[PDB]
DNA sequence: TATAATGGGAGCTGTCACGGATGCA
DNA sequence: TGCATCCGTGAGTGCAG
């Protein structure tokens, strides 16, 4: 179908969670040796 | 200026409806190999290569000259879109 | 258009070859200091201490003196600017400055005056003018002091063009954001409402009606659409007619005669098309001197049309526009 | 050839050393040549005595020293190091209780040194520290813009060395006080200092108006230490006001000469202003238990007596140059130094009161790094540390003499009003009124007048000769703008007999206003006209015929003049062209008398009368910041007997020692068939023939070979899938051979890098399975040449590690730099300009047969259209030609001083002496007048140029005197229907060449988050199609063309990839999907808890992520 | 960040961190810097330079700019003749400058036939900081602008530069030729007056040839008969154009 | 500076686009509430239709800045200026932008509603008579 | 106002 | 992992004009 | 209720950088 409007409105907490794929538990970025993403962190790929 | 533009603006009710008719017709020809053209081999737009004269590739140059001939019809709600897009792929294949 | 284009390359071509063989040049000897100059310079000093004495004898104030020291020197500047052009057109009518300014190829009287006559009264940083004018010409050469005095003005204008630009630019962006959705969405919105352009301006000099300047009437009328019939000097201008540049010049003449005082015109101040305007209430696509094609983004055109001049608007100046918009 | 000088002004003193502001200032802050004993508490030293001694255990400061540099200027230049000195500081720790004494000299790091020409090398890149102009420390009074009859008083210290305090007298009669934007009644403060209600009237006692109003004994009902806590309440809403902490706060704000410094200047200014001496650079004192005010009552005195009517209480012009002042480089860097020392002391006392209070030293109680990084910072990212402008030697000298009102401690762009930018009456002779930039920075960046110098307090001042009686002394004296206003100062060119003022009217200023006055009334006289203008401005002949607004472009464009291989000094000069080469420290001279031993493209050795054999070597073909070959050439031969101060080698843009920013050309002034249009320029192919307007340029091309997690990077000659053709110019290691021709596409350095987790995919493993060549594991990452560049490999530097001398940033094995030269002939697009503001782009190069030419067969070099002159009002260029005509036939150059140069008769006389050469030569060689010269003369007569009834020679004479000559179109032989202005003009090639600026992109790199193409030539940019362009397309109604710019050409990754397949395949371009950048917008609003939803017409969502975000 | 109280800086500098609203808003925000206008492909810049030989609807495009800007199209045509076997090898020819053979350029000339490009100059104040042109190739770097259009762009040749934009679709090409081509846009949309019109040299050239001498010698004598008037002029006592 | 009045008018017309309520009659509006002059004239028809009382309103003159920030399309208004104030208030009201104007479609990147993109012209067809007659003949009989 | 003097 | 230690530290300055929301005689 | 007064938001384009 064909886009014809653009709605903007508030995100219920449930909805925010509706978007999510992962709770970012750790404030870790990527492993200081593997240079790959640490799990449960901001770049974890399982999320 | 574009050869014979003042008369082009005379056919349409608004300059932008010429542009759309041109650009549409221009592409009917690009995909079809021009075979649907309503020109005769002497009216053919010709470019001059180093070897020698050849048919103009620019499908818009064509479309505009074509428009002047009167051999085209313009307007809204004249055909089903899909009955055209094959009756023409039938009459002039890709 | 097709022909005017060919017409134009034509004027392009010949005007260019002629320009070169014509022999036009600039040598220092073409800045003709008219000799009427020193008459006017001498005539000034005597009248200058003609006022330095109605104060030297405490006859009236400094605020009085200055006020009148500088009216002297401005109408002096006028005089010698004239003698520059009288002396040109009467004696050396093919002089390159004269030719160049006269055709509109470059230059204008006030610059040319500063090549040939005097530079004039200069500005002080505040905004007040020096009562000493720089009497040197650019041909003659300035005193270091004259050069310095003359520096404040140019810098204070350098800063002007740099700040101002920011406002013109900002002003344009507002204009676009407020008009952008305005397109020519239909042929006629059938509105029976219109506006009446006056051809007469109610004075306070005579505080009678005087005709309005031609260019101003051209700008209220050219390309409009009459919302009612008009019958003047035996001509019948019909409802629905797009006033041509000649239809306009006619009605000015009908108004000079007394047959018309205000022309009823289909304005966009009164279009009832939603989100845009219609054809009739708009008028010509001025770019094409003919009625406007449905689909023209007039609002954007409007904005670009009002913003592009202000750069380029020297005071009020552009401010007053902004205070109004 | 002969050099005729004009001008009657005997200039007493010379121009001073034009880098002095940069050299004198720094050395005066280091003192690296003063025996520590004999040093003086200013600059580097003063910062030491400020931060020390560190207080409870107490660490004290003995002396500092400086060592010579680890490496010499060039060495640092090459190796991307800094030209710096080691800083040692001898310290003695002593124990607050036992008498402990330890004493070490601890290394603080390296301070960067200043070269001779007054610049710096920072990570091997010359830079300049632009002086900064700012308001000066002191106390000022300024009318209140609200209430017409009341006046704010302001107290201002050096920046970030105290708070600003205002003393507005409110509409409630009793006086106020602002600090950190907190207002409160003043009396509370005066109390704290020990003040008594009577000693107020005892001192004010005049203005029952408010002297009696200021008093309010709701406050007087306290002792000094009482209100002291009264106030701490008013500035710290929440801190418990203990009498050990309230004394600590105000002291640390108003009397602690450790974070409150009025200037040294600020002392003297408010000293003589308020008429009171001053113990220190400090508002209040702490002496014998309590506070003893210094400034607040004196200030209080002025303000009040102003608001009634008192004499000698003037408001202050804060833009006056007695109240603005200059932070030269030395001062600016010491400030940063007082900030490292400050941090270093925060860290010593920290380790004083933790770690072991008796087994400690100076050595381990000091961590230098906080100092190191504060210096490094000021020099590597300040807004006053600028990449040096060494386009030509003038651009470098003008830089060192620039003045920014911007920067840390000054104005933000938005802060800048008009008054800061205006020329001030006091700029006269201090800051040039011409040399400023057009645009946003207009009036903030300016230049140092040519005769001007900044005094020890940091004020600009300018010289004036003292005239006594009516006779003019040779005693010159430099005045701040303030003492200037005291005198009646007559103009530089007031006429004299010997040294007496001949004229009966003299042209003078009092307080900058112009006044006509008798020689008895005159106290000083300008030194020279050159004293009002920038250095560049002073290079402009006939400046007084040029409108200001294009003298300014004439000034600036100079600094843009590209060094030319056949460069020559202007046939019309101003008399500075020689000094400028001198102080530009680019030309090379003789240290004492002697004789030339050897001479050579590479070195010059000279035997001196002192038996010394000094050998000066020649900086030959050095690359400058801007790429413009900085080349030194020798100007003496073996045996040449040389007096002292004579020349030995010409710098760049120097021709026997005169500043040669361009070339003198034969210029014809006429329309030329379009190719003159709107400032375009037409040139003769003969200019490229004899290699005029040709310049050498070099671009550095660096590359690094680094250790990776996937392997190392190898600099090799072994690059897979590449043909021996594509390698024929590389040595065995992979470096191009010095002396080669490299053009776009060419490898300069082969490099190999290992392939990632995309080690061949099926599609690719299989394709090679066919070709019997199995997957190679390295990659061609070589350094090629970018589009539109290329030249002749001139040099290569190879820095490895594992070699001696060298060690690079972590993880890099080896780095290779290869410098590439290009000879640049002038070409269609390059930009030309003359010192009068005339500028244009070479638009056409005719062959010599089309050039206009004069009857004796000679063809003009340049055709400048006359439409450029009238509106620009820069007539000086016109004179420059006329006297250039003369000089072209008398074989002369001229020196026409600015404002005191060659006038019109004096040059018309020269123009006749040249006529005889041009024509008399003829009438004797067997040729008379010509038939086309008569047709022209027929015309000239109607014009009125010539006197009717006069011999052809008589009449050609008359035109020649007018700068005008007969001219034949070489396309026809027919004359120009008129007589033209032909002459000799000095015209430079500017840095703005088409080669640096032609760029285009089909497709290229993109941006991480936006997926839109990068910008700039060096990234292989795309062109920004901004809001105003979009509008343009919008107004036209080009919907599809706009949509294209918004999707297929920028970031509609689907239809973009989709198009570049359709073109290469010959099919029309696909209709586009949604710009990937709108998506970024959605997700960025989600990340703000905002739910943006694309909806079809029946109001149900549309997944513009094609399910990639659904679950 | 910054909205309330102190702004969060990283250690060792005073630089506010860039909060989500900072990203969204301001002149460098997401809307104004990436949505209401992006950078673009198939576009270039160079110095402009007057070409008086140009016809109203044309401009001077350096052939090297041309090659890149049309690189897709050239790659194909390069095959549809045979200057290379396929498109991928065709591309590798033009990647090092030596490899470009002369019939590449004849191949490009073929390519751009009939189609127009867009020229933009510095401040697009109105609809005409952009106009469309048939490009004729040229050696040398500089762009060639037509003298008549310099006014609308406010272009002179003190060193101005202009931007070039290749339309792609048959619809964008049809838009530029019909609506945005110079020769069709001769009147201003603001006043309706002409905007392409003679200026500096062009009117100087025509004024000269169309002025008329007014000479002062005869000074208005009274002669009854032509017969003698000529004679007097042949005498040299009355200049040819004296009234 | 010759400059056709019609341009200034178009702008000025937008400056007058809004109105202030002075008695809601029989509507959900509220004295002082501002809204587009179109939208009150709109439903004052819906009220003369169901015969109820009409909204008393009042002309409003806004300047250009306020008049753009007050536009319906929150995408136009947000991208103008005052982005957070714009964005918060629209989200709260769950504003749905109809994509009527130009900036709206510029940010989405769709064909703008002007020129070649105007619904008045974008749907036009072009067929050569030797294909229009070709297809009209088979389609005459079933 | 100042989240440290607060906790202090 | 155990002497005893008990409330921070750096402000930053020379723009402006308008519109809205809040405090106050 | 009318009017100080503070807080927040703006302040041209592209290119080199
Ligand atoms: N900050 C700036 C500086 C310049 N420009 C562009 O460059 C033009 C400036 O050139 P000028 O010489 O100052 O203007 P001209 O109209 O060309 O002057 P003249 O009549 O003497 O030719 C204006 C403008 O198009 C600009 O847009 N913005
Ligand atoms: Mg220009
Ligand atoms: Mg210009
Ligand atoms: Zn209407």
């Amino acid at each position: 179908k064909e886009v014809r409007k653009v709605r903007i409105a508030l995100a219920s907490p449930e909805k925010i969670r509706s978007w999510s794929y992962g709770e970012v538990e750790k404030p870790e970025t990527i492993n200081y040796r593997t240079l790959k993403p640490e799990r449960d962190g901001l770049f974890d790929e399982r999320i | 200026a574009e050869p014979g533009i003042d008369k082009l603006f005379g056919m349409v009710d608004s300059k932008y409806r010429l542009t759309v008719v041109v650009a549409k017709r221009a592409q009917q020809l690009l995909r079809h190999g021009f075979k649907n053209t309503v020109l005769e081999p002497e009216e053919r737009p010709k470019m001059q290569t180093l070897e020698g004269l050849f048919d103009d590739p620019n499908a818009v140059t064509w479309a505009m000259k074509e428009l002047l001939t009167g051999r085209l019809v313009f307007g809204e709600n004249l055909v089903p879109e899909d009955r055209l897009q094959k009756e023409m792929e039938r009459l002039y294949p890709v | 258009m097709e022909k005017t284009a060919r017409l134009l390359d034509a004027l392009k071509y010949y005007g260019f070859t002629f320009s070169t063989t014509s022999g036009i040049t600039i040598g220092i000897d073409d800045a003709v200091i008219p000799e009427e100059k020193k008459q006017y310079l001498e005539e000034a000093d005597r009248k200058l201490l003609q006022i330095e004495q109605a104060y030297e004898m405490g006859f009236l104030t400094d605020r009085e003196r200055y006020d009148q020291i500088l009216q002297l020197w401005t109408e002096t500047t006028e005089k010698v600017t004239q003698a520059v052009f009288k002396n040109f057109e009467e004696n050396y009518p093919f002089n390159p400055l004269y030719v160049m300014a006269q055709s509109g190829a470059r230059g204008n009287p006030q610059q040319i005056r500063q090549l040939c006559g005097l530079r004039g009264l200069m500005q002080k940083p505040s905004g007040e003018t020096f009562e000493v004018p720089v009497r040197s010409s650019f041909r003659e050469g300035l005193t270091v002091l004259e050069y310095f005095i003359s520096s404040h003005g140019a810098r204070k204008g350098g800063a002007d063009t740099a700040l101002r630009t920011a406002d013109s630019g900002y002003l344009t962006r507002k204009l676009v954001d407020v008009t952008h959705e305005i397109v020519v969405r239909e042929a006629d919105c059938g509105t029976t409402n219109y506006i009446s352009v006056p051809l007469f301006q109610p004075d306070e000099v005579t505080r009678s009606l005087r005709l309005r300047k031609r260019a101003d009437i051209e700008a209220g009328l050219y390309g409009r659409v009459l919302a009612r019939e008009v019958e003047v000097l035996g001509v019948r201008l019909e409802e629905g007619r797009y006033l041509s540049m000649d239809d306009v010049h006619l009605l000015i003449k009908a108004a000079e005669a007394g047959e018309i005082q205000e022309v009823p015109v289909r304005s966009p101040l009164t279009c009832q098309t939603r989100y845009g305007v219609c054809q009739k209430c708009y008028g010509y696509d001025l770019s094409m001197a003919r009625p406007v094609s449905i689909g023209e983004a007039v609002g954007i055109v409007a904005a670009q049309s009002i913003g592009e001049p202000g750069t380029q608007l020297t005071m009020q100046g552009l401010p007053r526009v902004i205070e109004l918009f | 050839m002969e050099i005729k000088r004009f001008g009657r002004i005997r200039e007493v003193i010379p121009l001073p050393p034009l880098t002095e502001i940069q050299v004198e200032s720094y050395r005066r802050a280091l003192q690296a040549d003063v025996p520590p004993e004999k040093r003086e508490n200013v600059g580097i030293q003063a910062a030491f005595r400020e931060t020390f001694p560190i207080e409870e255990l107490v660490l004290d400061f003995l002396e500092y020293r400086l060592g010579e540099p680890p490496f010499p200027q060039d060495e640092c230049r090459e190796k991307d190091l800094t030209y710096q000195a080691p800083l040692y500081a001898r310290l003695q720790l002593i124990h607050k209780d036992t008498g402990l004494i330890k004493e070490d000299e601890v290394f603080l790091g390296h301070i960067p040194l200043m070269t001779e020409d007054g610049s710096f090398i920072i990570n091997g890149a010359d830079r300049v520290i632009v002086s900064q102009i700012h308001r000066s420390p002191g106390v000022y009074f300024t009318p209140d813009p609200a209430r017409p009859g009341r006046y704010i008083a302001s107290i201002i210290p050096l920046p970030k060395r105290g708070p600003w305090i205002d003393l507005e007298v409110e509409p409630n009669g009793v006086v106020s006080m602002k600090v950190n934007k907190r207002k409160f009644p003043l009396v509370l403060l005066l109390r704290v200092l020990g003040y008594d209600q009577e000693t107020l009237a005892r001192e004010l006692g005049a203005y029952g108006e408010l002297v009696q109003g200021l008093m309010d004994e709701s406050v007087f009902a306290m002792r000094p230490e009482e209100a002291l806590i009264r106030l701490f309440t008013l500035l710290r809403p929440g801190d418990p006001p203990k009498r050990d902490k309230a004394v600590a706060y105000v002291y640390g704000l108003i009397a602690d000469p450790r974070r409150y410094d009025l200037g040294e200047a600020g002392r003297y200014k408010a000293e003589e202003k308020l008429g009171i001496r001053l113990s220190g650079r400090t508002l209040a004192r702490f002496e014998d238990g309590e506070f003893k005010d210094e400034v607040f009552l004196p200030t209080l005195r002025y303000l009040f007596a102003l608001t009634a009517g008192v004499p000698g209480h003037e408001v202050d012009d804060i833009d006056h140059l007695g109240n603005r002042r200059i932070r030269t480089v030395g001062e600016l860097m010491t400030d940063q130094f007082r900030v490292g020392l400050a941090r270093l002391a925060r860290g010593v006392r920290e380790r004083m009161l933790m770690g072991s209070e008796d087994s400690l030293t100076p050595a381990k109680l000091v961590n230098s790094r906080p100092l190191e990084a504060a210096i490094r910072e000021f020099f590597s990212r300040s807004q006053l540390s600028q990449f040096k402008d060494e386009t030509n030697p003038l651009s470098s000298l003008r830089h060192k003499r620039r003045i920014s009102a911007l920067g840390p401690g000054g104005l933000t762009r938005e802060r800048a009003g008009f008054d800061v930018r205006d020329v001030h009456r006091t700029h006269y002779g201090r800051i040039c009124p011409v040399e400023t930039p057009e645009g946003a920075n207009i009036g903030l960046i300016t230049s140092l007048a040519a005769y001007a110098r900044v005094d020890e307090l940091g004020f600009i001042r300018t010289p004036y000769r003292r005239v006594v009686g009516g006779v003019v002394t040779d005693e010159v004296v430099y005045m701040t703008a303030t003492e200037e206003d005291r005198y009646t100062i007559a103009q530089a060119n007031t006429p004299l007999e010997g040294n007496r003022i001949a004229a009966e009217r003299v042209v003078a200023r009092r307080k900058g206003e112009p006044v006509i006055v008798s020689p008895e009334e005159v106290e000083f006289m300008d030194v020279s006209p050159k004293q009002v203008f920038s250095v560049n401005t002073n290079l402009i002949p006939f400046l007084e015929h040029d409108d200001a607004n294009r003298a300014l472009m004439g000034s600036n464009m100079q600094t843009q003049a590209v060094p030319l291989i056949r460069a020559q000094a202007p046939v019309v000069m101003t008399g500075l062209e020689e000094r400028v080469v001198r102080d530009s420290l680019a030309a090379l001279y003789a240290e004492e008398d002697g004789e030339v031993a050897k001479v050579d493209g590479n070195r010059i050795v000279v035997r001196y009368e002192d038996g010394r054999l000094v050998e000066y070597p020649l900086r030959r073909f050095y690359r400058s910041n801007q790429g413009t070959a900085l080349d030194q050439r020798p100007r003496v031969v073996v045996g040449q007997r040389v007096r002292k101060g004579d020349l030995l080698a010409d710098g760049p843009a120097s021709e026997n020692g005169f500043l040669a920013l361009g070339q003198n050309v034969l210029v014809a002034i006429m329309p030329f068939d379009g190719y003159n249009f709107e400032d375009a320029i037409v040139i003769s192919e003969e200019l490229l023939k004899r290699d005029f307007y040709t310049s050498i340029h070099i671009e550095r091309y660096e590359i690094e070979a680094r250790d990776t997690k996937l392997g190392p990077e190898r600099i090799t000659r072994d690059i897979p899938h590449l043909s021996e053709a594509a390698l024929r110019d590389l040595d065995e290691e992979g470096v191009v051979r010095i002396g080669a021709e490299v053009k776009p596409g060419d490898i300069l350095v082969g490099r190999t890098s290992f392939k990632g987790e995309s080690e061949p995919t099926p599609e690719e493993r299989l394709l090679r399975s066919i070709f019997g060549e199995k997957a190679r594991d390295v990659k061609d990452t070589s350094l090629r040449v970018p589009p539109g560049e290329g030249g002749i490999v001139v040099r290569t530097v190879r820095l490895r590690r594992g070699d001696p001398g060298v060690e690079l940033k972590p993880g890099v094995r080896e780095v290779v730099r290869v410098y590439v030269a290009q000879k640049r002939k002038l070409q269609v697009g390059d930009k030309l300009a003359n010192r009068h503001g005339n500028k244009g782009v070479v638009a056409k190069i005719l062959p010599v047969e089309d050039m206009p030419h004069l009857p004796d067969g000679t063809p003009v070099d340049v055709i400048l259209n006359p439409l450029g002159v009238p509106s620009r009002m820069n007539l000086g260029q016109i004179l420059e030609t006329h006297l250039g005509l003369a000089g072209y036939f008398l074989g002369q150059r001229y020196i026409s001083p600015i404002f005191d140069g060659a006038k019109e008769p004096e040059i018309k006389e020269l123009l006749a002496q040249a006529f005889e050469v041009y024509f008399g030569k003829r009438k004797g060689e067997g040729f008379g007048v010509d038939k086309r010269e008569v047709e022209v003369l027929r015309r000239a007569e109607k014009l009125g140029l010539v006197t009717p009834g006069k011999t052809p020679e008589e009449q050609l004479k008359e035109l020649f005197l007018q700068g005008k000559v007969v001219l034949y179109d070489g396309r026809t032989g027919e004359p120009i229907e008129g007589p033209i202005v032909v002459g000799q003009m000095f015209i430079m090639k500017l840095y703005h060449m088409v080669e640096d600026k032609m760029h285009a992109r089909s497709t290229g790199p993109y941006s991480l988050i936006t997926q839109q193409p990068l910008g700039g030539k060096a990234q292989f940019g795309g062109q920004r199609f901004g809001e105003m362009e979009v509008w343009a397309l919008e107004a036209y109604g080009a919907a599809h063309t706009l949509q294209e710019m918004l999707t297929l050409k920028s970031d509609d990754i689907e239809g973009r990839n989709a198009a570049y397949e359709a073109i290469i395949k010959g099919e029309d371009v696909p209709e586009p999907s949604v710009p990937e950048s709108f998506r970024v917008l959605v997700k960025e609003l989600q990340a703000l808890a905002l739910d943006v939803q694309t909806l079809d017409e029946k109001d149900n969502p549309v997944d513009i992520f094609e399910g990639l975000a659904s679950k | 960040n910054g909205r309330r109280g102190a702004p969060v800086t990283n250690p060792g500098s005073d630089r506010p961190l860039r909060s989500l609203t900072d990203i969204l808003s301001g002149k460098q925000g997401r809307f104004r810097q990436n949505l209401l206008g992006k950078r673009v492909d198939y576009s270039g810049r160079s110095v402009i330079v007057v070409g008086p030989q140009l016809k109203l609807h044309q401009c001077g495009l350096p052939k090297r700019m041309a090659l890149e800007l049309f690189k897709p199209f050239l790659l194909k045509k390069m095959e549809e003749k045979g200057i290379a076997p396929n498109v991928k090898a065709a591309r590798r020819m033009l990647e090092r400058q030596r490899d470009i053979k002369d019939e590449v350029w004849d191949a490009l000339e073929e390519v751009i036939h009939g189609k127009v490009v867009l020229l933009n100059r510095a401040p697009t104040l109105h609809r005409l900081g952009i106009q469309a042109f048939q490009p004729v190739l040229v050696e040398g770097q500089s762009i060639q602008l037509h003298p008549l259009v310099c006014e609308a762009f406010n272009a002179d040749f003190d060193g101005d530069q202009m931007a070039v934009h290749v339309p792609l679709s048959s619809f964008a090409q049809a838009e530029a030729r019909i609506q945005m081509l110079s020769a069709h846009n001769l009147l201003s949309p603001a006043s309706g007056e002409p905007l392409a019109k003679p200026s500096r040299d062009i009117i100087l050239g025509l004024y000269y040839i169309t002025q008329v001498r007014k000479e002062k010698k005869g000074a208005g004598l009274e002669f009854a008969t032509p017969e003698e008037a000529l004679a007097a002029h042949e005498r040299g006592e009355v200049a040819l154009n004296a009234p | 500076v010759k400059l056709h009045d019609k341009h200034i008018e178009i702008v000025v017309r937008q400056m007058m686009k809004y109105v202030e309520v002075t008695d809601p009659g029989d509507s959900r509006l509220l004295e002082g509430q501002v809204l587009e002059k179109w939208d009150v004239e709109a439903l004052n028809e819906r009220l003369i239709a169901e015969g109820k009382t009409p909204v008393a309103w009042k002309p409003l003159l806004m300047g250009v800045t306020k008049s753009a920030l007050s536009t319906k399309s929150w995408l136009s208004a947000a991208s103008f200026q005052n982005t957070t104030h714009v964005l918060t208030e629209a989200a709260i009201a769950g504003k749905k932008d109809e994509l009527i104007g130009l900036k709206e479609n510029v940010i989405l990147g769709r064909l703008i509603p002007a020129g070649t993109g105007s619904d008045f012209v974008r749907f036009t067809q072009v067929v050569d008579q030797k294909t229009l007659k070709a297809i009209e003949e088979a389609r005459k009989e079933a | 106002s100042d989240p440290v003097r607060q906790y202090l």
